[PDB]
């Protein structure tokens, strides 16, 4: 005997069964956005 | 008395590149017979 397992589960009364799934994905965004801010401001201003 | 009024106009573009990758293991356990080696029609499971 060479090999050596890795055990991945046990059942005592019934089936074992197992899945292994790899996913790859790609994905991309292209964002336009467009804005318009209009401020005002009042300050008196002195002496001091 | 100082008084000023901003007119701002912005536009942005952008773009983002997203990969991912990933891997999912899964193990599935059936309950089908009591130690004593009838079938399982009712009881409980149970975890080590």
């Amino acid at each position: 005997p060479t090999a050596t397992w890795n055990m991945v589960g046990c059942d005592q009364n019934g089936k074992v069964s197992q899945q292994i799934s790899n996913t790859i994905s790609f994905s991309s965004t292209v964002t336009a956005g467009v804005a318009v801010e209009v401020s005002s401001t009042i300050e008196k201003g002195v002496i001091f | 008395a100082k008084a000023t009024v901003s007119v701002k106009v912005t536009a942005s573009l952008s773009k983002a590149w997203t990969n991912s990758q990933s891997g999912t293991t899964a193990i599935t356990y059936t309950c089908d017979n009591y130690d004593s080696d009838e079938e399982f029609t009712r009881g409980c499971m149970w975890q080590l």
